[PDB]
């Protein structure tokens, strides 16, 4: 993985330096470099396989070295480095996809592609250079047992679940007290809601309670925290949980009420916010407690008075919401995130050559099951993949 | 490589392979014979150095 | 920490091996190991201790090398040789009591107490010598990410728990259906009620599961499963799921019917055991699923047709059980188990001087709630607590 | 097996030795010994696998030898070694996995594997040393036709076995006596119940006896007596001997009276125990005779006289239990015990690679069938399994 | 101690090291101490025996010595050496037969048979060389009056006691409020009963307390402890005290209520843990305090309600009970355990050769009685004998 | 026990045979054994322990030989006597009153103080000498 950084790395240094008319000064260490890996490559024969509808490909490298006695670059120079650079991304390319279309149960984090296996012996460690990309430096770091972590923005770090809870119902659904949520992404909208409106609770409140327990942990988490869940603060026919019937649900929007917002790692409350909303930050925590309560308002207009009567039938229904967006975050593993390509790119190259599933992923990379089974298999062959599509993408 | 088995000292491997009829493959900068007779790879001299 | 148990490896040699009458061709090598340690220690300073009641101690080296004109040891040599060894180990011993009482939420793995990382930097590497222990080898793999291995002999691996499940109930609880279990250390015992016996089930078979769910990945188990659980198989008035009010439980033990253990990895069957009763082997799961039936008799004798009427009230109530202990296994992880003494060590160590509640462990070391909620940053100071506290059992005890 | 122990040996004091900053005079012998080891093996092609789904592998040996520092070992020294170590780690694993998935009715004590067999030629006995593990000073004894000694925590030397003997019964199964035990591991757990409570027997006592014979012979055993045997103290629904009907046992437990534990060797009384519990010590025995009597209390308060009246129906049954537990022993045969991970590591390696059932050991290498037939030629082979386990678990 | 364990380990690393094909690299420091002990010891007459049936043993010694010029052991090498090794073995084991058969009272640490004593000389002190083993090294701060350690699995610190106490009673025994309990090896199970269940106590709760105290100290203890006795919980008719009669228990289970178990030295509170279950540590500790109560449950369903009257008689008695298991711990002096077999060897040793009964050990070298008086006499003499044991282990 | 036997029996010696006036020929054996026990305990530090009201004490010895070359014992000789025998008789009246006030469980016939303990080493053994009581 170092070896192939370090290949698309040069490449990618080259096409960017190796311009006419630059100073050979600036390209002095990038030559050597160069010509080190052009040195170490060749006499040698690499295969890039068949698997899927990736063509087998065979590589050879009988390559010249490049000039270093110009003091400015000419076009002879620049045409003579992009013949051997072609060839080079070439190969690079060809070697990241067939890695990326590969997974394996018991060493997942291990090269899976000869290729890259190949370059893994110590013969190509002359070809190691700078790793300074946030993937590459990572890889690097966890090999060391070193603590390091990714940074996201907006990290998909929830599966997908619009579902409900009735802690009170009946088969009718006219008087229902219970919670309803949308966990999608970094996102996180809940909404508590009384068809009585904490009518006959004690003392006119009703207490709602969401737990996202995190697949991982996260740190230096930035969060919005607002009062209100847009998502289930309109009418609407819902299934019920058997899908047998569905029922209605006519939202009044009140404000929550003793808000409290705890982070906790290990069962341990890290991060406590009551009646916060606007930016807080989540240090450290692997779950997420929401507890907010309806509180009947002791004093209404007669317009309010009209929409919560004594008893049935309940119109109107009383509402509280939450909403919990993850700007930021830094997790110890990988996750997709509204800012990177990495999950895009390897799921491109597995459907675009066909991929069979296999047993580690889900079919077609899909994110939700991934995330939410993601097992130290799955984290492992993730990263793998993962920073070796980031290396692809330094030349693709 | 002839120049660590020059600097060691230590010819327990090579002398082991060489009794043997161990394949190997000697590395380093080595002057060599010219030979232009039949008669000579027929001999197999080659063998004897 | 390879230092640091070079440190304890060559002490405990030195005692072994550095007695009156032996042949200096029996220490030779010991005695250049405990020269270079002398050497690479000498001149240096250390501080031990400002945490809790962990008093502060200041250790200075100034020690002379072991004579090597010797042919047998004598009673002089000896003695000097004591000496410097038990300076040492004090040294030593120290140094491990102040490493095991820290954690970190970041760099767990790393060195915490400031004299193991003095003991980290490149001059004290030289010290460093023979690991052969199984914690420090593990530990040197860790490091370079190879796959690690701990046997343990009972792994504690289940909190405990001893909890029931009503499938059927109702507010008199005299007609219930339903498990209760005890996953404690290595042992999970469980068992299947039915009040009715299966008078009106469908075809006489009730249905028992009971899933079980590790928090690390256990390989090589040799496993003990026996039909009964002697643990619900008495008289006992339970509390509700609500504690409101108290139930009875009268059981009365049938066989299990179609026992099924079966051991998975990541929700995929690894194996699985039909009626096998006695020792089996689960070679890779995290998770384990029993799931057994009751089944009528359907010819019964007098009495036993008198057990269970055709309708309520049901005073004697079916019940199949299930006994499952853990005898060996290897873990990737540490763990605690019943043949090693890290976790009380450094429970002791920790209780001793009063350390108080940190970032990473439970408030106490207590081990119920570490295995409930073993994160990967609880593995990693675990595991450096244990290595030291396994330094120090080296020499200590 | 000596050869291959002594490769296992060396390759791990290379591991736990040849560490960075080291002096070279705490490697020496162990780095002539690895010279040795590779100047041996170079040149020597060998063959793993094609059983089951072992894979087929081929081994080649063109290792240089290692180095000499003058004073310390430093880090290149460390990872040159290392590549070696791995290789040769690899091998070894390969040859002890092809050897453990092997067996033969005749000669189970030989090599097995063509690896193995190759490597007890002659040309390889200069790679033997120090043999001081107990499974191959073992191997070594009986090689020898000495006396061999393994040492359990609790072996595991009864089979699985729940069974009931009713010495008076009939077919309403009202008036039982008999006795009824579980042989399981390590442990035995005996119950004699008289469901009169001995109204009618002579003297007012009832003699229960059972005996085990143990398929091995144990020496210097350290066991456990308990009076009561809590596994059949509860009142339970049991099957009939020939399963037609089941009947009702409601134990009511008495201590057990004139208990009297012999342990025998060839059917000659070797350690006589009577009324003891707690620690006792078997030093050589193949039988164990549990002797014991249930005696009607001749005085009795109202409640115990209410639950053993003068005749039928008998609804309290007296039962007198007693437990024995074998916490360690010496014997001269391999067995399973709850501290070692030979019979672990041996089925796990069966069951991963899919290993056909053989015509030596049982299928599924279950214990019980294995030590239920316990043969000499089943024991030869899980000798040499069992050696071969722990020589892999010297590095694996 | 040390010179015969000396002798012991250089005859068990002549069996493992000295083997067909190894360097004499491998041997050279072992070959140099096998000579030097066959030097010590030529020209010495020893006598063993003469005590019970142990029969009377006169060993001389003139032997020659190892070579030293090969390269790689051979045969006749192993052969000579061998010779030797089986006359060393034989002449150790006796030495250690009989010095494990004898004991004194006032000296009882110190040797005891002659050839030992013989062997105590300072020219015998030339065979000293590494003393590793775990007893050797007790042996050795013991005698340098250093810190003492023995670690335990399982330890046998209880002496068995199958025991009740009653603190209400009537001679009808139908109204009884006490605790029973078992003390056995490692393990306390402690049941208090109620049969009124607690309807006329104060607070409707009983109080049961169990002081169990251990003859040694024991740190670094790890426990397990659960909420009920199995041994206790099932129907049984009991002897009386002074067994005149017997007593009717028909225990119905409830949880234990306010469990606190307490780990005291000399008197001072060490360790508490209140409603703890499962793995908690006794870091130092000599006495252990269960105290538990029984409540009556203030809401009961009508069954509960039925099994438990106001008044007499009550036919079922509410039981509380509670299990330790000490699994492993550390004690400065030597004890029985589950994993070793030092007791076991002694036991054998004494058994096989009838030694009358001495002044200091119980008759038949009976555990409980051993554990229930262990004098410092005894664990002096215990201590001499079980290092003997071990230095015998070695070999035979 | 035996050294401090033979450092109060060597003491007990000194106070009662350097007397004045009396032959050199009555003590020449007894000044020997004083002188060796000099040497053989000069340059030692030695401390009884603060068990109990017992108070902690420090000794240092530093001490010249008895003179030889007395045809009779005159007063200058008896004085220097005296004073190194005082200091001597504390040291060992309060090593016995610290080694009289321990014990041990096991091992009870060995020395408990430090002073004795230090005192059972080879290099004192010197010091031993006629063991009659
Ligand atoms: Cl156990
Ligand atoms: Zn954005
Ligand atoms: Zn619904
Ligand atoms: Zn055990
Ligand atoms: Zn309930
Ligand atoms: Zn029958
Ligand atoms: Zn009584």
């Amino acid at each position: 993985m170092d070896v192939l950084y370090s290949l698309s790395k040069t490449l990618k240094d080259a096409r960017d330096k190796i311009v006419e008319g630059t100073l050979y000064s600036n390209v002095s260490d990038l030559i050597q470099q160069f010509n080190q890996m052009i040195i170490t490559m060749n006499g040698n024969e690499f295969q890039t396989g068949g698997i899927g509808n990736l063509p087998i490909r065979n590589w050879n490298f009988d390559f010249g070295l490049l000039g270093t006695t110009l003091l400015n670059l000419d076009a002879n120079y620049v045409e003579t480095a992009r013949n051997t650079i072609d060839y080079f991304v070439d190969f690079v390319d060809n070697v990241c996809m067939d890695e990326m279309v590969r997974e394996s149960q018991r060493n997942g984090i291990a090269p899976q592609s000869d290729s890259l296996r190949k370059l893994s012996g110590i013969k190509f460690k002359r070809i190691n250079f700078d790793n300074s990309s946030e993937y590459i430096e990572n890889w690097n770091l966890q090999n060391r047992r070193q603590r390091t972590g990714f940074t996201f923005h907006k990290p998909n770090i929830f599966p997908y679940s619009a579902s409900f809870t009735l802690n009170r119902s009946q088969p009718a659904h006219d008087n229902l007290m219970g919670t309803m949520w949308l966990n999608a992404g970094s996102e996180i909208q809940v909404a508590g809601f009384d068809y009585s409106c904490a009518i006959n609770a004690p003392a006119n409140i009703q207490q709602f309670e969401h737990i996202v327990q995190l697949r991982r942990v996260l740190t230096t988490a930035t969060i919005t925290l607002l009062p209100d869940a847009e998502r289930f603060s309109f009418p609407r026919v819902i299934n019920s949980a058997d899908g047998a019937t569905t029922w209605y649900f006519n939202p009044v929007i009140l404000r929550p009420n003793n808000v409290e917002v705890e982070f906790l790692l290990n069962g341990q409350i890290i991060n406590t916010y009551q009646a916060r909303f606007g930016t807080i930050i989540a240090r450290n925590f692997d779950t997420i407690r929401l507890s907010f309560q309806l509180m009947r308002p002791p004093n209404m207009t007669p317009a309010v008075a009209a929409l919560f009567p004594n008893a049935q039938p309940f119109e109107h229904h009383a509402t509280v919401g939450l909403t919990l967006r993850i700007e930021s975050a830094v997790c110890e593993s990988v996750l997709a995130d509204a800012s990177k390509t990495m999950l895009a790119n390897v799921t491109s190259v597995r459907q675009e050559y066909a991929i069979p599933v296999g047993p580690v992923f889900p079919p077609g990379m899909n994110w939700t099951d991934l995330i939410t089974n993601y097992s130290p298999s799955r984290e492992d062959n993730l990263q793998r993949v993962f920073t070796v599509a980031s290396i692809r993408s330094m030349l693709v | 490589n002839l120049e660590e088995l020059m600097r060691t000292g230590d010819y327990a491997q090579i002398t082991n392979m060489l009794l043997n009829n161990q394949p190997v493959a000697l590395v380093g900068a080595l002057p060599f014979i010219t030979d232009s007779s039949v008669i000579s790879l027929v001999a197999k001299l080659d063998a004897t150095v």
